[PDB]
């Protein structure tokens, strides 16, 4: 039944000068880089008709396929035992207006089987449809519904495609780069009509674009080479 | 999982003629529900004008030539119908849709700041 | 009047009064910036029609206060070091050169430093 | 409404004030003016305040009912609609309601009298004191509102004080004071369309024989906008009314079918005919028993007077606005009191007029 | 372990004297704390009235005045470059081997071969025409075995515990607690 | 590309009829000697002849009714900008960047 200690007063460790090793954080992914490279090539060899190219970054493997190669590669990665990606976590997009097909549709698959994640990238334009993966993954029903709402991508084969985020009868797809961040209209309560009405946008304080004062010097270099020494073409050695 | 009421599958049509049959079919579906649109949305105008303004918006796109433009304008064509039937829009939105409204002389625009 | 109340001056002309609500600040009559809106014009507005101007915020003008400080005088050195008299709770440390025969104010604090040998001319 | 309430962005007043507008006319825009709507918490004030504040015109709203003014602020942006507590038995408050203004509007008026104010003190005393103070406060334009039969010779007290009220304004403010004489204004929650919809209307036959001309409350609100923003309307008198002639007895019955209300209308008390000497007596008693404004004696005399049009005054064609007929607007203002919903267009309403008068 | 702890060993207010004996006689579990913190212990020197003079911590290699060149520890600019392997480079690696396991001739004869895969080479053709041992050695693994998806955590394993060890719900409740192993 | 893609973007009609966009490459700033902000092509919209900026009466803000005032697009090839402008049916005009003329600079030139 001893009285409780006063934890404020108990002695604390004494340290002199602290030492912590400095080493490149990208080194600890070295083993993961080779194994994704091998398994990335394996998918390409199995399906040369579809896999345009594959890429590895640290611990993330990406497979680049055409829109017409989507259902095939998705099915292969779902059913093949060596790569059982039953769970699709994310369906999204990104806008790069400089490219001919601006939208870049990206899928993230999870394999609870082997504890792995794979990424599928497939492009799309404003008018060209993309196959819907809803027949394979039911979890993409709303992720495709969201991508259309914010990017206007036509998804072929979706059972019920409609707005999910923006208001009903909202004009324009917000995440397209050409859509201004403040939109086009705004609402207020009109006394005469006894109802909330839309009016064209008019900001009391116009948005200030401080992004113009960005860096005029390039800030990060060319990077470093971390490709496994088993995935570089050998240099033909000079002759005697 | 099952789709909601008045839903349709999203298929990219590849024939021009096939689309017009869908386009013409959809037009009566708008026309058929016009009285219910007034009743459900408590519109202050008779259903005749509701049928009147539906037709105009179809013609606005009549002269598109390229096919990929035709589908997307049809894909979004169905979506606006589906929301209207299921009472998803509020009364404020529908009123303002049909409550919408000659340009001033050069002096008049100049006098008031123009654009 | 409205002549001093609407134009900025380095120093005022008449003695400021704390009760006069038309002054720019309770301890200064005229504004201290060329683009500062006079307080007389600011309160001549519809939104002040039924207000109590004595209870609106009237902080003491900082220009008049800072010139009430004495000039620091440095002995046998032409460079003064100022840090806001708080170290880690002041401004960054800035070194002031006192070769010219005048009092050079600090960039942040506004304290004026000079040389002791120059005090007699400065105090004229 | 539209997109810009002005015809020009620079507007010089009678007093040498140069008002420069900024913006496109939306919420964040301004017009440079500063009005003062008296009785903005009244029926007509709410529409008038809303239109002015909708386009960035600062509006000072003197009020006495603290809660009734709260909903006025939604119409204007930050700092636009300002509130000044006042009482017409207080002069200092009125001299602050008009201190910074460039337009003064006077919607204060009554057809009933109270234990603290009579009709003489309100329709005549208040308007006079406003114009006297608005003149000494250097206001360029004053707009006044009176009844539709302003006639200082009328035996009715309402048109006796409303008619004299016109004079004492121009005799106080001067020969620049505009005057507006709207017809019975119909709108949502309007005093006119109310008693037509009220079920237990005691003395219906006595009250509803009076004939008037319907007029849109919004058009009256929009008309007042055109008057304030135009300097060519100074000293002019406006008689605002509609074209088609309607009688309350016609309306009280045309309304009856839209409401869809056999034995019931007689049993429910919809028809409550009354000998006139009783009505003069019961309305006499409620002046000092009821704590609320009831249908009083003076209002009874008005039921004996049809609307008169003073043809020497102006109309909506002077403002380039087409008056709106009650045919197209009666239905949307009875939907609150109202298978398939039965919708009446202009043709449906006019045909319904035929049925009422057909025996 | 997380075994039950006597009430007087927890920093909450507890009764004393006759009421302690009443509290133990009537409560279901006598070692349950009221939850009201000890006034004399909890936050007693407030955060604004402490005694510790804080000093900025600095590990030596990255905070030193010496042997502390920034380019040694400038990891943000040593990021891994983005390399995409198209079908052509896979074919070149497949046919010619890798940099570690060369299968290319030397000198100008080799420079002839590398230039072959410097332009488009579809991988469908490459697998059709190459030694079957190459696939079993380069593309596939362990003598023709497939390539299983790599694991993000080679140390992710689980094992079944029991209530005498995990302390949670007994065997009857419909959940099982998994350890690391 | 050739399609009238603007009919699916839901953008207001005024960007086609009433506004003018500009395709330009940002110029080098005189103050600084860096040459990196001048390597990507950008699209910006012209300001409005009235209602671009006006002073808020109450707090002195900068009110605006231009919903494209803070919209700048980025590209990496000139053609992609022109193609994208063509796709949306924008009434653009291209601003060709100036090219600095090469002049060799020698240390010895100060005396020769
Ligand atoms: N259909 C109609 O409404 C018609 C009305 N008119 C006249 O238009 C004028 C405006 O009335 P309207 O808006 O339509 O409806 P109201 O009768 O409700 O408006 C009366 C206004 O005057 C104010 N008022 C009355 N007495 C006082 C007082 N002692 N002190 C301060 N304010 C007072 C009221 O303030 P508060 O609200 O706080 O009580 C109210 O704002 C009236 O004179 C009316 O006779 C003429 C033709 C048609
Ligand atoms: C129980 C007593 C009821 C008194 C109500 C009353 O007397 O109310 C009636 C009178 C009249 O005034 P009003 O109601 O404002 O008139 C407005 C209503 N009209 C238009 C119908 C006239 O009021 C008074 O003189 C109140 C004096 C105080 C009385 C004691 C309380
Ligand atoms: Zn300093």
């Amino acid at each position: 039944e001893e009285p409780l200690p006063v934890l404020r007063d108990l002695p604390r460790p004494e340290y002199g000068e602290l030492h912590a090793p400095v080493y490149n954080p990208a080194e600890k992914y070295k083993e993961q880089i080779e194994e994704l490279h091998k398994f990335g090539r394996y998918i390409m060899g199995c399906l040369p008709k579809f896999v345009q190219q594959f890429s590895v970054w640290k611990d993330e493997l990406v497979i680049y396929v055409a829109p017409s190669a989507l259902t095939q590669v998705a099915t292969f990665l779902k059913d093949h035992t060596s790569a059982q990606f039953k769970a699709c976590m994310d369906v999204t997009a990104a806008d790069y207006p400089t490219r001919t097909n601006r939208f870049d549709v990206v899928y993230n698959l999870l394999s609870v089987r082997h504890n792995s994640r794979i990424r599928i990238k497939t492009y799309a334009s404003e008018v060209s449809p993309v196959p819907s993966v809803v027949p394979l993954f039911q979890g993409a029903n709303w992720f495709e519904r969201e991508t259309y709402d914010l990017f206007g991508i036509f998804f072929e084969g979706h059972p019920d495609l409609r707005r999910i985020m923006t208001d009903y009868g909202f004009q324009g797809h917000p995440l397209r780069k050409d859509f201004p961040t403040t939109g086009y209209t705004e609402v207020r309560y009109d006394a005469e009509k006894r109802r909330v009405v839309y009016e064209p946008l008019e900001l009391t304080q116009a948005w200030r674009n401080f992004t113009v004062g960005s860096s005029v010097w390039e800030q990060v270099g060319d990077g470093k080479d971390f490709t496994p020494e088993s995935f570089k073409l050998p240099t033909p050695a000079p002759d005697p | 999982t099952n789709p909601t009421a008045f839903a349709q599958t999203t298929r990219y049509v590849k024939d021009s003629t096939e689309m017009r049959t869908l386009v013409l079919n959809l037009y009566r579906r708008y026309l058929r529900h016009s009285r219910g649109f007034v009743n459900n949305y408590n519109l202050d105008i008779p259903a005749s004008q509701v049928r009147t303004k539906i037709r105009q918006e179809f013609e606005r796109q009549r002269f598109v030539k390229d096919l990929p433009l035709k589908n997307v304008l049809y894909m979004k064509a169905q979506m606006e119908f589906q929301e209207l039937v299921n009472f998803w829009k509020q009364q404020c939105h529908v009123m303002q849709y049909f409550e919408s409204i000659k340009g001033d002389s050069f002096v008049q625009k100049f006098l008031k700041g123009a654009q | 009047s409205t002549k001093e109340l609407t134009t900025a001056r380095i120093k005022d002309i008449s003695k400021p009064d704390e009760n006069n609500l038309q002054q720019q600040a309770p301890n200064r009559i005229s504004p201290w910036s060329k683009s500062q809106k006079p307080r007389a014009e600011a309160q001549d507005n519809v939104r002040f029609a039924v207000k109590d101007l004595a209870k609106q915020p009237r902080p003491y003008a900082a220009i008049d206060l800072i010139y009430k400080q004495p000039i620091r005088y440095i002995e046998h050195d032409n460079v003064a070091v100022c840090d806001g008299n708080g170290g880690a709770q002041g401004h960054p440390k800035v070194y002031i050169n006192l070769d010219q025969n005048k009092a050079i104010p600090c960039g942040y604090c506004g304290l004026r430093f000079a040389q002791a040998a120059f005090k007699e001319d400065i105090e004229s | 409404v539209s997109t810009f309430p002005l015809k020009s962005d620079i507007n010089i007043t009678k007093s040498g004030k140069t008002l420069l507008s900024v913006g496109q006319g939306g919420r964040s825009s301004r017009t440079g003016f500063t009005a003062t709507v008296f009785g903005g918490t009244g029926f007509l004030g709410r529409v008038v305040v809303s239109k002015l504040a909708k386009h960035g015109t600062n509006v000072v709203v003197p009020f006495r009912n603290d809660r009734a003014r709260r909903q006025l602020k939604v119409n204007g942006d930050l700092g636009v609609v300002n509130f000044v507590e006042f009482d017409i038995r207080n002069l200092k408050s009125i001299e602050d309601s008009v201190k910074y203004s460039d337009i003064v509007i006077n919607l204060i008026g009554t057809e009933h009298f109270s234990k603290n104010f009579s009709i003489e003190d309100v329709n005549i005393g208040a308007a006079e004191r406003i114009a006297k103070a608005a003149k000494e406060a250097g206001v360029s334009r004053l707009i006044h509102v009176s009844s539709y039969n302003a006639n200082p010779s009328s035996s009715s007290d309402f048109y006796a004080t409303k008619g004299i009220g016109e004079q004492v304004v121009r005799d106080n403010f001067g020969p620049d004071a505009t005057i507006v004489r709207p017809a019975p204004m119909y709108f949502r929650n309007s005093p006119f369309l109310n008693e037509l919809l009220q079920i237990k209307a005691l003395g219906g036959n006595v009250i509803f024989k009076k004939e008037v001309y319907p007029v849109h409350a919004l058009q009256v609100g929009e008309a007042i906008e055109r008057i304030a923003f135009d300097d060519a309307t100074a000293g002019q008198t406006y008689e605002l009314f509609g074209k088609e002639r309607y009688s309350k007895k016609e309306l009280r019955e045309m309304i009856k079918h839209i409401i869809h209300i056999g034995y019931y209308p007689y049993s429910a008390g919809f028809y409550l005919p009354a000998p006139e000497p009783f009505l003069y007596a019961f309305a006499l008693i409620r002046q000092y028993i009821s704590s609320q404004p009831r249908f009083n004696v003076d209002q009874l005399k008005r039921s004996h007077i049809n609307q008169e049009i003073d043809q020497s005054a102006k109309t909506f064609t002077d403002l380039g606005m087409v008056p709106d007929e009650l045919s197209e607007y009666l239905y949307r203002y009875v939907k609150p009191h109202i298978q398939n919903r039965t919708v009446y267009s202009k043709e449906d309403i006019e045909k319904l007029r035929d049925y009422v008068n057909t025996p | 372990s997380g075994g039950p702890v006597p009430v007087f060993k927890k920093y909450t207010t507890g009764s004393k004297g006759i009421w302690e004996k009443i509290r133990q006689l009537l409560t279901l579990v006598p070692n349950r704390s009221t939850g009201n913190p000890l006034v004399k212990n909890y936050r007693v020197p407030p955060p604004g009235s402490q005694t510790l003079k804080y000093k900025d911590p600095v590990t030596i290699p990255a905070g030193d005045i010496v042997k502390n060149q920034y380019y040694d520890r400038d990891h943000r600019r040593n990021y891994p470059r983005l390399v995409a392997f198209d079908q052509t480079k896979v074919s070149g690696l497949l046919t010619l081997g890798s940099a570690q396991n060369p299968r290319i001739s030397v000198g100008e004869k080799g420079q002839k071969e590398l230039a072959v895969f410097d332009q488009s080479v579809s991988l469908s053709s490459t697998l059709a025409t190459i030694d079957p041992k190459v696939v079993k050695s380069e593309l596939l693994a362990e003598g023709g075995s497939p390539v299983v998806a790599p694991s993000l955590n080679k140390k992710m394993k689980f094992r079944l515990t029991e209530e005498s060890e995990h302390g949670m719900y007994p065997e009857d409740y419909p959940i099982r607690i998994f350890a690391q192993n | 590309t050739d399609l009238a893609k603007e009919l699916v973007s839901g953008a207001p009609k005024e960007l086609i009829t009433e506004r003018v966009a500009r395709i330009y490459q940002e110029a080098k700033a005189a103050t600084q000697s860096g040459q990196h902000n001048t390597e990507t092509w950008k699209i910006d919209w012209d300001i409005l002849n009235k209602g671009n900026r006006w002073e808020n009466d109450l707090m002195g803000y900068q009110s605006s009714s231009d919903y494209m005032q803070g919209t700048i697009l980025k590209f990496d090839t000139r053609e992609g900008a022109i193609r994208f402008a063509k796709g949306q049916g924008w009434d653009y005009y291209i601003q060709e960047p100036k090219v600095r003329r090469f002049v060799k600079k020698d240390y010895s030139a100060n005396f020769y």
